[PDB]
RNA sequence: CAUCCGGGUGUUGUCUCCAUAUUUUUU
């Protein structure tokens, strides 16, 4: 009647990824990654991040034959009767999983799927207050509206990176039908538009900032990815990179001669237009309308893409759906930006400086997390809660403070607390809990048991000796973003 | 190509582990690709300091410690 | 100014000195010529074992790895 | 590939690489000092950029000491490859 | 090759045959490819009408299901301001009407469609710049000889069927298909579409009861 | 000691070796991973050093061993 | 690219074990490393050749000096190879 | 040019070798790198004064070796031109 | 910061008192002044003397040292 | 709470038509 869930264990979906090593990778600090999917409304971050849980899971028994195909979207983490009949996101959700970049180096990453509608955005400052990094998911047909503006104004105030994700690349080609040159113009306005809010900072996509995507096709790429595909097996292995760099912004080429100017003769277009996006309008056009004898011995030589003799016999949109997913593999290049846009050691620090009164450290031994909002997820209610300092276990009974009381606590340690025991701690995955025994510094999770002790946040600290007491310091309560003015 | 993150042990003293157990001593001045040390001179093993500014060749390095933290 | 490359390429047809690392011998002969690898060749090189000609081996080609030092 | 090939044989010609490339062309034997010493006295057959030379006529010359017993030793071979950096100076006896 | 066989059971097109019956089916096809056109005229505003007793000003009207019929809401304390018309009370039905029963959630909004059609005299080419969409105002280094772009050897964007399969990629159910199964014959529902969109144009009042009545049997 | 008539060493990867290295000691374990510039990845390494008399012997399990210090690559046993 | 290599990089922040040419061990969390192995470590214990331990905070090693490096049982598990 | 060609092309010889210590190795040439590496099969090894070490299968780093004796049969000038 | 290209570059405009310690070898050092400056790390070196190590003044000139063993430089 | 006009998929049978190298690897 409420939420559709996972409660028998035994029919969890079975993780390609082995997630005993997922948690050995727990241990060390450095190796997990807190991001938040926000972004403006309708605009494809739910589905965005349903691609992950795809790629990540080997069968999900709630997938159907329709969204296999491509007709329907799987909202995963939508999750909810309201979300499912209201087909909005209306409450956070997230998934703990573990991703590759492109130089094969795995990590754990918490995305938290955020709402996108402006009344919800008591949810967006939770993900704002919980993530290291935020990947802004914008549609390419809206622009960065004054959503979008608001969004980034925030993610620069939480002193929080924050990554760009252009969406629907699609409606350039199928819906408003533009030019290759005109899209490439479109393109170029809102990355220059994105640039502006920014406040000296630089978003390219050549820094691994701007990230391109469909996500109802399916597919998402960044230039350093596309090169490393299908481009840079033919280049001198030294030149690669510097190639790269060569992919964006009236830089003209050719004949293995780049220049700067239209080259007066051949007119050709920009290098982006012809290295990237001509052959993704050719890989639209030809999926769409060419005969698939011929389209098969094309893909197979340009592409090294096998189409298989079950997947000829599709309808166009799946069957388009079908050759961008083989053509644009795993979003490893997503997973290569987040891991190059966020250093820990230039933001932690502001950032807990600016969630909880700046000192000079917290002692290692002290247990020390921040229980962001109380959240119905799954039948009965669980704490979610980001552990900024030691160690946690199931059974360790610790000190939980609402956040309304630590304005004034401050106050007298610069001049008691209830405590309760931890039943237990689970990773959020969507659909399901996966049950953990311990919780390490860094990562987010989900705890029964200490939910009777707060209103909307709170505080949690574990102190081992007496001194340490004054050493610790309360998190302030949040900025919900938007004042509630509307009144019944 | 991959230039070593030195960045963090920029203007800092460095007990460099050098060919025959010999030590070097000094704060950084700067480096490149083949990691050849240049740094200010300091005290070669009981002691005593041969020339002011110094830089070190990448293929006599055994390794560099941190001495400054 | 004075490089080692073209000073090296003025050193060509004179009499050179070559030192080296290990199981290592002084030199003296005629230099014939080089190249980037600083592959050398003398004629008339004496093989001065440390300052002391053990024999005039004179047409010779030494490698380049093993090179130390070139003198007059 | 090929130009490479060719300024190679030119460099070779006009440096100091054609002293044994031409002691090839004449076929003699040469003596060739070596890094575990040893006075290598053959006939070369083989010569590329690296100064790695199949010997044919092989008569190595060395002193296998050890018992304050000096045994000069020496073997012939039919043909043995040369690596490189075991060379030390190569010469053209006369 | 176009039928699996005298059964008669499924069936497989091409792109050329499949465009050729779209166009030559366009008195009867849908013509609708936002999903917002149907914002008060949804299955599910009709299910919350039925249960709150309302009428949108077009569709059907039933009996009440609750048909028994403080000072709390009394005139002199509530602020009379923007007034709380019907549409409003169908849109968002827990805040707008007290005691809803049987009332279920209605889909917000889907987000806003700009597809550009291209129907005039077909030479217009598939890729064009419409005149509806608003402008967008403002040697160390080389590679191999013959390095060029992956598909450079097919040197067209536009193929000549890809105008028909943009426009197919649209049309709502049955023709962005070009594989399925055969159905009954009295199974596909030609006039159904037309009192499920509305009125096509201001009809006499026997044409505009008509619509409802019909449309009331499609609810219940 | 028994092992096919392997052309090359890709082919014989997760077999039982004895790599041997230029400080004198020799690493035994199933390789998992080559190289270009041969660095192996030996799953259960075990290092066996010759001092100066009889074998030394140590466990590593899971060890990168660089390239540039092997002598040479030996099978010495069977996968599984 | 070099796949063990690949995996010392993937091995970053576990307390690993390096032996040089030298004969000099050490053991502590890794930081960071490259093509060229330019290793770096944190907390490391430094035994000498003789076995001489010499605790200290940091330290940085050039490639061409290590001889073998002790990976955890850990990267046996995932996700380098397949 | 390249002498990596006549290497190579040498195939299925047994051999004898040197290394940079200067130990003996007599077997077939089972295939020869392009950075001389010696991949042998049916392999016999002898160290330098020193007993017997017989073993089945070598492939030996191209470094290590210092000068592979050739066998009997065997034309130079046959394999040295393409 | 300072490239040892650019370090090098002061040595050889200034030519200042070098003291060279050399490759795979502890028992001698030298004595000079950076002359030349080569792609590679060979430098030509004027006015240079072989110095033994303080476990004298030996003879030496001018000379072009193979600059791949070399280890210090101090101008 | 039932009746009726229909539908999918799986296994077996049956029927029809054809067929038998010049600093980190290696100079
Ligand atoms: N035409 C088109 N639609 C897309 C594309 N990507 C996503 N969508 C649609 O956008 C709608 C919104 O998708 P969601 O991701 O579920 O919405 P959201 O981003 O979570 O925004 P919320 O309302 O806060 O959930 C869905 O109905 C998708 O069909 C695209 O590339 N092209
Ligand atoms: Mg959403």
């Amino acid at each position: 009647e409420h939420t559709i869930f996972t409660q028998l264990k035994k029919n969890i979906p079975k993780t390609r990824y082995n997630r005993d090593y997922m948690l050995s990778m727990a241990n060390i600090p450095e190796r997990i990654i807190n991001v938040g999917v926000i972004g403006p409304l309708h605009s494809g971050k739910t589905s965005l991040m349903d691609l992950l849980v795809i790629d990540s899971h080997k069968r999900i028994p709630d997938m159907s034959k329709n969204v296999e195909l491509g007709w329907k979207p799987l909202r995963y983490l939508d999750n909810l009767k309201q979300e499912i009949d209201r087909g909005l996101s209306i409450k956070l959700n997230g998934s703990t999983l573990l991703c590759t970049d492109l130089e094969s180096k795995s990590r754990m990453i918490n995305f938290l799927d955020a709402p996108g509608h402006v009344n919800f955005m008591d949810e967006t400052a939770v993900a704002l207050a919980a993530s290291d990094l935020v990947l802004i998911v914008i549609d390419v047909v809206e622009g960065v509206t004054f959503v979008v503006e608001q969004l980034i104004k925030q993610s620069i105030k939480n002193n929080v990176a924050m990554c760009f994700v252009i969406n629907k690349l699609d409606r350039l080609i199928l819906d408003l039908k533009l030019p290759p040159m005109d899209a490439y113009l479109k393109l170029n306005h809102i990355i220059a538009n994105i640039n502006s809010f920014t406040k000296g900072n630089v978003f390219s996509p050549i820094d691994n900032n701007i990230i391109f995507a469909s996500t109802k096709l399916g597919f998402t790429f960044t230039i350093k990815e596309f090169v490393s595909y299908y481009y840079a097996h033919s280049i001198p292995s030294s030149k690669i990179d510097d190639f790269t760099t060569r992919l964006w912004g009236s830089v003209y080429y050719h004949k293995g001669n780049f220049r700067t100017k239209p080259f007066e003769n051949v007119e050709k277009y920009p290098t982006f237009v012809e290295f990237i996006l001509i052959p993704l309008y050719k890989i639209f056009s030809y999926a769409l309308s060419m005969e698939k004898d011929k389209l098969k011995n094309l893909l197979r030589s340009n592409f090294r893409v096998n189409l298989s003799q079950e997947a000829l016999q599709y309808d166009p949109q799946p069957f388009l759906k079908h050759v961008l997913q083989l053509i644009f593999r795993q979003q490893t290049g997503l997973v290569d930006a987040i891991t190059r846009c966020y250093q820990p050691f230039e933001l932690f620090d502001n950032k807990t400086a600016h969630l909880s009164i700046p000192g000079k450290s917290t002692p290692e031994g002290t247990l020390w997390a921040h229980v962001l909002k109380t959240v119905d997820y799954g039948g009965a209610e669980w704490s979610l809660v980001r552990i900024y300092s030691g160690l946690l276990k199931r059974g360790d009974t610790v000190r939980i403070l609402d956040t309304s009381q630590s304005e004034s606590r401050q106050k007298r340690q610069l001049h008691e607390t209830p405590s309760c025991e931890v039943e237990e701690i689970g990773l959020l995955g969507g659909r399901y809990v996966y049950p953990v025994h311990e919780a390490h510094k860094g990562q987010i999770v989900l705890i029964k048991g200490i939910s009777s002790a707060y209103i909307k946040s709170a505080t949690l600290y574990s102190v081992k000796s007496k001194e340490d007491m004054k050493q610790l310091k309360f998190f302030k309560p949040l900025d919900y973003i938007t004042e509630a003015v509307f009144k019944i | 190509v991959s230039t070593p993150e030195l960045k963090k042990y920029m203007d800092k003293k460095i007990l460099l582990n050098i060919n025959g157990s010999r030590k070097v001593a000094g704060i950084l001045r700067g480096y490149d690709i083949f990691l050849n040390v240049v740094l200010d001179d300091a005290m070669e093993i009981n002691n005593h300091q041969l020339g002011l500014q110094t830089v070190i060749r990448g293929n006599s390095i055994i390794s560099l410690e941190a001495l400054d933290a | 100014p004075v490089n080692p490359k073209p000073f090296l390429k003025g050193l060509v047809n004179h009499r050179v000195g070559v030192k080296l690392k290990f199981n290592s011998t002084e030199y003296r002969g005629t230099l014939v010529s080089t190249d980037n690898y600083f592959n050398l060749q003398l004629n008339e090189a004496e093989e001065f074992v440390a300052g002391v000609s053990h024999g005039t081996l004179g047409e010779i080609f030494i490698r380049c790895n093993n090179v130390l030092y070139i003198r007059e | 590939r090929a130009e490479l090939e060719e300024l190679e044989e030119f460099e070779f010609k006009h440096g100091p690489m054609s002293l044994i490339n031409d002691a090839m062309v004449t076929r003699t034997p040469v003596i060739i000092s070596l890094r575990n010493n040893h006075k290598i006295i053959a006939r070369v057959k083989a010569f590329d950029r690296h100064c790695n030379m199949v010997l044919e006529n092989v008569k190595e010359l060395w002193t296998e000491k050890k018992g304050k017993n000096v045994i000069n030793r020496e073997r012939f071979i039919s043909k043995l490859f040369l690596r490189g950096d075991s060379v030390i100076v190569v010469l053209k006896t006369p | 090759k176009k039928v699996n066989g005298t059964s008669y059971k499924k069936w497989s097109f091409d792109l050329p045959e499949m465009s050729n019956l779209y166009r030559l089916s366009t008195p009867l096809r849908d013509e609708v490819t936002d999903k917002n056109y149907y914002y008060l005229f949804d299955k599910k505003s009709f299910f919350n009408g039925k249960a709150l007793n309302n009428a949108i000003p077009g569709g059907p009207k039933f009996e009440p299901l609750y048909p028994r019929e403080n000072e709390f809401n009394s005139i002199d304390r509530v602020i009379f301001r923007v007034p709380i018309r019907s549409e409003y009370k169908v849109a968002f039905p827990h805040l707008y009407n007290s005691r809803p029963r049987s009332v279920r959630i209605p889909w917000y909004n889907n987000p806003v469609s700009c597809i550009i059609q291209n129907d005039e005299e077909y030479d217009t080419p598939a890729l064009f710049f419409d005149p509806s969409l608003n402008p967008i105002p403002h040697g160390d280094f080389t590679l191999p000889e013959d390095f060029a772009p992956l598909l450079a050897e097919e040197e067209e964007l536009i193929l000549p069927n890809t105008k028909d399969a943009m426009s197919l990629y649209h049309s709502p159910f049955p023709f962005n298909r070009t594989k399925g199964k055969m159905v009954r014959a009295q199974d596909v529902a030609l006039a159904k579409k037309w009192f499920l969109q509305h009125p096509d144009e201001e009809y006499p009042v026997k044409v505009k009861v008509s619509y409802q009545k019909l449309l009331k049997n499609y609810v219940l | 000691i028994q092992v096919a008539h392997s052309s090359r060493l890709a082919n014989l990867i997760d077999y039982k070796l004895r790599v041997l290295t230029q400080d004198g000691r020799v690493y035994i374990g199933q390789l998992m991973a080559f190289d270009k510039h041969m660095n192996l990845v030996l799953n259960e390494c075990i290092e066996e050093r010759v001092p100066k008399i009889k074998v030394e012997k140590r466990v590593l399990g899971l060890t990168i061993l660089r390239g540039e210090q092997i002598l040479s690559t030996v099978v010495e046993d069977k996968p599984l | 690219n070099g796949i063990p290599v690949k995996l010392l990089n993937e091995a970053q922040g576990h307390i690993v074990s390096l032996e040089l040419t030298t004969g000099a061990t050490y053991r502590g969390k890794l930081v960071e490393s490259e093509d060229s192995m330019n290793v770096q470590l944190r907390d490391v214990i430094a035994t000498e050749p003789q076995g001489a331990v010499t605790h200290m905070d940091q330290i940085f090693v050039r490639g061409s000096q290590i001889k073998f490096i002790v990976v955890p049982d850990l990267l046996k598990n995932a996700p380098l190879f397949k | 040019m390249k002498l990596v060609n006549f290497l190579k092309k040498l195939r299925n010889e047994q051999v004898t070798i040197e290394l940079k210590n200067g130990t003996t190795v007599w077997g077939t040439l089972q295939s020869v790198s392009p950075q001389m590496n010696a991949i042998l099969t049916d392999v016999k090894l002898t160290l330098p004064s020193d007993n017997i070490a017989s073993l089945q299968y070598i492939n030996i780093r191209g470094n290590t070796i210092r000068q592979i004796i050739l066998p009997d049969s065997l034309n130079l000038d046959s394999l040295l031109v393409d | 910061m300072v490239p040892p290209i650019n370090c090098i570059f002061n040595f050889l405009q200034q030519q200042t008192p070098v003291t060279i310690w050399l490759f795979e070898q502890i028992g001698i050092r030298i004595k000079g002044k950076i002359v030349g400056f080569d792609e590679f790390m060979n430098v030509v070196i004027d006015e240079a003397v072989e110095i033994p190590v303080n476990s004298k003044g030996t003879p030496l000139g001018k000379i072009l040292l193979k600059g791949d063993n070399i280890t210090l430089i101090t101008s």
